[PDB]
């Protein structure tokens, strides 16, 4: 992807994060864990949603087709009015097609993005006071028990301490 | 001690399109497309359509003696007639403007049969021997109900100088129609007279019709030809007929008590006993899509047609094997 | 010491939107259209539009008596006609073809009138007892001015045979009627023959009326119709009229000086005493946006219309609280 | 935004910088002060004009309706004439919403991505000679003159003589 | 020591736009707009095209004695005539529902003409002299060759009845006329009866004509009018002729023995003995690009028209100094 | 561009890589030299590949135009068809030019964003066992012969041995 984080220097997803689409996972001495960011993850449930909503309401008003019949002798108009109709289907499918295909790239270059973003975030705050391991994770140079995991969630990690 | 940063992933199988890759696997989508439908005509709102079934829009509205379902019909949600409806033009002719007609039945949901003219007023002409073998109906000779075909009595057809006001409060649909004989034989036998007219006239209407006479192929047996012109009389204004020969006159005219939203579709399909928001051809939809790919002739509260097959939005992410 | 990067904020409270975010402050933006106009009929490019006011396209070309304003009318940029003027056909009747000469007058920005066959040239028939109160003057009784209602004199109507040769340069609008009348007895009386004709021809028409007779409503108090016909003769070319009665003939017929841009705007307003460059049926416009919102139905230099509210780009940033 | 500088990583816009869209806040012993960077701002409000004529210019040929009158047995025709004018008038009011909508999205990222690039540029030349704040700011090792903070922003701080 | 991330430039000067900045020049790109057409109007997919030349669909159809290269012309891919083409109604007049006939063709690749009554079957009447000075050959006034002109022999013209059969298995396209007279001396003269008519009638048809006489202005040296009706008679459908005056009668008529894809193109353009997939009014195209931007009307599998000058897809990266 | 790489700190491309669009240059005592990375590559010419077919393709269904012939008196119906061909061919002349100015656009930023994600993917390999010098290159603390350049390109570089 774009931003370079999804399948990318993070190689893979989590099964085991069931309470949101991006998140932390944390472990040491006293046990392992995932835990979702849920205002990451809000951002994208908000970004999305508006989405879809915008992309069905700039298509509520689209042709619509009625029958009108033609005699015998009214080849050419009975013509003019097929091609009408079949014009302006072509062009609004034309239209719900491309929308689909350029909005899903730019919704899986978006949850990229996102992630990417939260990884920056958390790395800005460890600083030099950890390793960056190259897939994602920061290997510590201090003991960091759940308080101080609790602490780089939080946005709060105290870097003068440790 | 570590902490890494990661994304959701899932069993999900689903797959989206974008510009650069096809058949990418994600974690959430979303469908807005409906590929389905109950394959089966349906009332509107709880409204039944007209369906004619094997009649026509001429075939009802002349009144077909074949059409005797269709006497009176009820408020209508939308009309559906078949594509090559059997009983129409029983006695082979024309309908004049007939597309015209039909477009105006769009803006229609209830007629309201009257009778302008009634068939006992016709004192110096026989009004009841004006029948064909070509529209039969119960094994005898009949005809289109709705209009009369006035012919001679005692050898002599009288000038007919005839005028129907509209006091109603609607609009009114007349109907009417001219004879075209196979010869001068049958044109003398039929109606005396050798030349012959029908002068109509509203304050709009100023038509003036003779017959035509050519030698024909016979269709349903017969060769010779019924012509039928229509007006809408507005309310307050009089027609005014007159003829010597060949004048196929009103018994009942249609009033137009409801107009508003109707369409003529165009199906084979019967009634399914059935109800819907949404109708189509093909059948009835029901579904939350801004879309559907079903037929694109449609009536009531639907989604959009597209031609697409699939239509499928990215809402998760690139979900990972 | 230190240094930051950062961006640009400001205190604009302009909002846009985009697909997944709606009401976005920026610190700056730019409107792209157009949502007022003048309210006001206007020149255009300094040209003043032809406005028919209470009269119609029929009543100013056949020259309606109470359309008298508009003799001789200069030069237009557009022609602006009401919904339902009141000064249309006084004499009830048809205008053969309306719409296609309307459309032709979408090509034409200036008509030169000219007398074509004098009034009094008709020293054998009568050509001043052609009136009706349906069509009054003065509070006496007069007729469509650019026409002649031809009647018989000493109870004879002899054939007329008539020719013009168009010597001009330009095309030709020429305009001509039928009458029909209400009964035999009238026609007899109008013009003594009973069975009548209008024989046209130019190097292209081919043209023969006949009255059709029939019982008509009152309009305008009277039963009796007037079809108009016409024709572009072109130059170089001559008309041919023959008629042994029932001819409406034509006195003045309108030379094509100026053809271009123009358009049948409909709209009930009046003149504004303004000038613009680029007219609606609602007022006038005068933007520098690409696009506006006033009326599909414009003429002169135009943004585009568009069905939209509002339409506002992003310049600048996202704007901080 | 996708980038995660604007109203991300730096939190906020300043109204003290009136002279262009982005630049560099300073602060030492001698005061502080706002300086725009003059390339990128321009670079951008290139971009954006001609993006704006872009759009001007697309839209430009475009659907317009002609007066067209037909009598009272043309309903057919007269309707679909309605038909062809309105469907034309809702394809084209499509385009320009849907344009608007989109590039409007593109024009806030465009933005953002200039913001992070300068940002960027900025920590390349320092490298280990500051400290990375995470908010924007780089912290100086070394006092950090008007002189030497001229050169960050020239693009000429001298790495090795700190 | 160290290692550098970098990517690649070229020595090419290729330009895409974008919607930011213009004429970016990029490392590789990719043209999908054809530009280029040979000039020529070629045979379709080896089929050549029916290329009328000077005559026209009428002068083709009728059988204009100048268009006698068109007799018995072999299947066609595609039409072409030009925009004003002089060898047309030689004989002035109009041509009945022309444009509706010329849509049918479109749907029409091949007609086998065949003869349905005979020159010689007219032994009460005159055949032989139906010519005029407007249609010459040879030097000597000649006729549409497809159709018979019939006038009186001995001064008597009897009623014609006559009726075609078709049997065979294809619709038949049957041509005829009417004739207007000058005058009613010229009508005597011509077919001794003054009041004439023409009755025609299939299974649908019900025509009957009458001359309309008026004083026109010679065309082509004649100031008399022809005026051309047609039909498609169905298989196992009878046509049948009645007339007393003025009739002109079929001779040959046209079977459509292949239906499908074709086009009436317009033209100056001759033949360029040339074979192409995809044919515009211009010249042929020969490529694979998804667009062109050559003509709008083209026929064959043809890429998509645009009015784009330049259509360039960036497919490499931003190329560098 | 959006993400800074391509005429950002990386300043220029190399005619001398001929065998890709992303690559690798070297530098050591035993000589210098360009290798391209065939899977960032590979991957651009399949996402730039299946864009090209997949405007093609939407494209595909288009309006096609019809001659219709219209007599003396048909004056109204001759516009309207002419309208109606022109509206069409106006409605998909702009849809062939914007997709091609936005796709265009995507396609820039598309190798910009494939160059940064090397230069990312290396930069996390290498971590503090390199000096990062600002213009793409990274310059080793350790002698790093063609073996060990080799490591950097395979992924392999074994950071705790140096
Ligand atoms: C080859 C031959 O001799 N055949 C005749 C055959 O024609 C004839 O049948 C009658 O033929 C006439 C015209 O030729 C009509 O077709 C008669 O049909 C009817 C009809 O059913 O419509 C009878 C009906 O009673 C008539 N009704 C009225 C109101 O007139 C109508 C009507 O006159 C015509 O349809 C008007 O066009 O015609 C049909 O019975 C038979 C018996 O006469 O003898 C054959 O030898
Ligand atoms: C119930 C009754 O007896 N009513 C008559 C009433 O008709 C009549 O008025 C005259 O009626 C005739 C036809 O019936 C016309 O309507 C007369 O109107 C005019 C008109 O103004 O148009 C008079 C005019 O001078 C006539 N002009 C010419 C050139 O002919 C025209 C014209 O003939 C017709 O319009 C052609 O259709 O008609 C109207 O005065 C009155 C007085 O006669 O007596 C009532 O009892
Ligand atoms: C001013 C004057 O006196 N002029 C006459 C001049 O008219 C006349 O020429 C003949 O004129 C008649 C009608 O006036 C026709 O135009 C004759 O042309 C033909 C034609 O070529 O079409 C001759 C042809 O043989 C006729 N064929 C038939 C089947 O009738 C046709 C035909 O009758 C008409 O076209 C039907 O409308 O007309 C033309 O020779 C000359 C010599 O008579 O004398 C001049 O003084
Ligand atoms: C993406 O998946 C679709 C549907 O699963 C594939 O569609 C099938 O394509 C093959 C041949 O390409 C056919 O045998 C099937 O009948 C198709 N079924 C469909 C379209 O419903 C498609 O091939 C895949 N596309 C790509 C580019 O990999
Ligand atoms: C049809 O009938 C109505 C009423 O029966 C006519 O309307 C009235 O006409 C009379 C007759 O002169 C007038 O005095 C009234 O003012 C009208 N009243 C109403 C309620 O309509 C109507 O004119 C008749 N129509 C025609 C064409 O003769
Ligand atoms: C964005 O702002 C607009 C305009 O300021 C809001 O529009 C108003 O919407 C509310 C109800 O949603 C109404 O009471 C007003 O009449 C609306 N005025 C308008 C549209 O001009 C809109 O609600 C806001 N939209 C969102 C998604 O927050
Ligand atoms: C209408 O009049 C013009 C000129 O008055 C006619 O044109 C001339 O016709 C004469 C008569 O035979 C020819 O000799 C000339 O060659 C023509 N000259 C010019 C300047 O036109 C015209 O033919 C007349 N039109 C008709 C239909 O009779
Ligand atoms: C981009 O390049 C094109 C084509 O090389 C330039 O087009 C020329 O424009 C100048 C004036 O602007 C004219 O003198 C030429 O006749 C044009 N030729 C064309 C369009 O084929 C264009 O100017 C450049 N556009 C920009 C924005 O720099
Ligand atoms: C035209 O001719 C065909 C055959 O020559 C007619 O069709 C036959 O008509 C006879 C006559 O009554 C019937 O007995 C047969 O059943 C028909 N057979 C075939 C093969 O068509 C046809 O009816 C004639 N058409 C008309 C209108 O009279
Ligand atoms: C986030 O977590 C940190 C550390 O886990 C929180 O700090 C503790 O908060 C608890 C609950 O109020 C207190 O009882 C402790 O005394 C605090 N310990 C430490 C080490 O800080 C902090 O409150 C949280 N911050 C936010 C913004 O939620
Ligand atoms: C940017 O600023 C640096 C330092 O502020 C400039 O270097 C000074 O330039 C001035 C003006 O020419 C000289 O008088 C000094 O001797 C220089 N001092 C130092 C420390 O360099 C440098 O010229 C500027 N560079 C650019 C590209 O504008
Ligand atoms: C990439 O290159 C490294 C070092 O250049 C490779 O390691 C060598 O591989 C060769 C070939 O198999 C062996 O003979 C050597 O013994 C290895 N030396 C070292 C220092 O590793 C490694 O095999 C390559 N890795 C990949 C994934 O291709």
């Amino acid at each position: 992807g774009l931003f370079g984080a999804i399948a990318g220097f993070i190689e893979g997803g989590w099964q085991g994060m069931v309470d949101g689409w991006y998140g932390y996972h944390h472990s040491n001495e006293q046990g392992s864990g995932y835990a979702a960011d849920k205002e990451s993850t809000q951002k994208a449930i908000d970004g999305v949603t508006n989405k879809v909503n915008s992309i069905i309401d700039k298509m509520n008003t689209q042709f619509e087709a009625v029958g009108r019949e033609f005699n015998n002798l009214e080849r050419r108009i009975e013509n003019l009015n097929k091609k009408m109709e079949d014009g302006f289907l072509d062009v609004w499918t034309y239209n719900a097609e491309l929308l689909v295909l350029m909005e899903n790239e730019r919704t899986l270059d978006f949850h990229d993005s996102n992630v990417k973003n939260l990884y920056d975030k958390v790395r800005l705050q460890l600083r030099d006071n950890a390793k960056e391991l190259g897939n994602g994770c920061f290997e510590f140079y201090h003991k960091c028990d759940n308080e101080c995991m609790e602490s780089v969630r939080n946005g709060t990690y105290d870097y003068p301490q440790y | 001690d570590q902490i890494c940063i990661g994304y959701h992933a899932n069993n999900s199988t689903e797959q989206v399109d974008t510009i650069m890759e096809k058949n990418v696997t994600v974690t959430h989508a979303q469908d807005i497309l409906e590929k389905t439908h109950n394959g089966k005509l349906c009332d509107l709102d709880g409204v039944k359509p007209l369906i004619l079934r094997d009649c026509s829009v001429a075939g009802w509205l002349l009144g077909n003696p074949m059409c005797d379902e269709f006497i009176n019909v009820p408020e209508w949600s939308y009309i559906v007639e078949k594509a090559n409806p059997v009983n129409d033009l029983c006695y082979p002719g024309d309908f004049n403007d007939y597309e015209e007609l039909k477009h105006l039945l769009s803006r229609i949901n209830h007629f309201e049969k009257i009778q302008i003219i009634p068939k006992s007023s016709w004192s110096s002409h026989e009004a009841s021997l004006g029948v064909s073998s070509a529209c039969p109906y119960q094994g005898k000779s009949s005809f289109f109900r709705n209009v009369v075909w006035l012919i001679k009595k005692n050898s002599t057809y009288p000038t007919i100088k005839r005028s129907y006001n509209n006091t109603n409060q609607e609009d009114l649909l007349v109907l009417w129609g001219i004879h075209h004989p196979n010869d001068a034989a049958e044109q003398t036998k039929l109606y005396q007279n050798p030349t012959t007219y029908i002068s109509v006239g509203t304050s709009t209407l100023n038509q003036r019709l003779v017959p035509r006479i050519a030698t024909r192929s016979k269709v349903n047996g017969q060769s010779g030809r019924m012509e039928f012109f229509w007006t809408i009389l507005k309310p307050n204004d009089a027609i005014n007929f007159e003829s010597n020969g060949n004048f196929i006159a009103p018994e009942y005219a249609y009033k137009i008590v409801k107009k508003g939203d109707s369409t003529i579709m165009k199906s084979e399909l019967e009634y399914g006993n059935c109800n819907t928001k949404c109708q189509t051809p093909m059948g009835a939809i029901n579904s939350s899509m801004p879309f559907h790919n079903i037929h694109p002739l449609t009536i009531g509260e639907c989604p959009k047609y597209v031609k697409s097959n699939r239509l499928v939005l990215a809402t998760g992410l690139r979900n990972s094997p």
